[PDB]
């Protein structure tokens, strides 16, 4: 399995890119 | 922790390392909390869309 986790952190890493690219499209709103 | 687990069964826990691995039970029950997370958020954006 310790091939498959440390690829998490690219998952995770673009799910905090996912509200800060919508937060300011609040800013948009 | 899980790649805490397996790593440190590879070392064979200073004198601890199990024939067992098998693992939770609660942690298996720790699993369902996330698709409780997710069943939760379906239904309050399902009230969002209106």
């Amino acid at each position: 399995l310790s091939n498959v986790a440390g690829v998490f952190y690219i998952l995770v890493g673009g799910l905090g890119l996912a509200m800060l690219v919508a937060l300011i499209e609040f800013c948009y709103k | 922790y899980t790649q805490v687990f397996q790593v440190t069964v590879s070392l064979g826990p200073e004198d601890w390392r199990p024939h067992s691995w098998d693992y939770g039970w609660s942690f298996c029950l720790a699993w369902g909390s996330f698709t409780c997370c997710m069943a939760a958020s379906v239904t309050t954006l399902n009230s969002y869309t209106k």
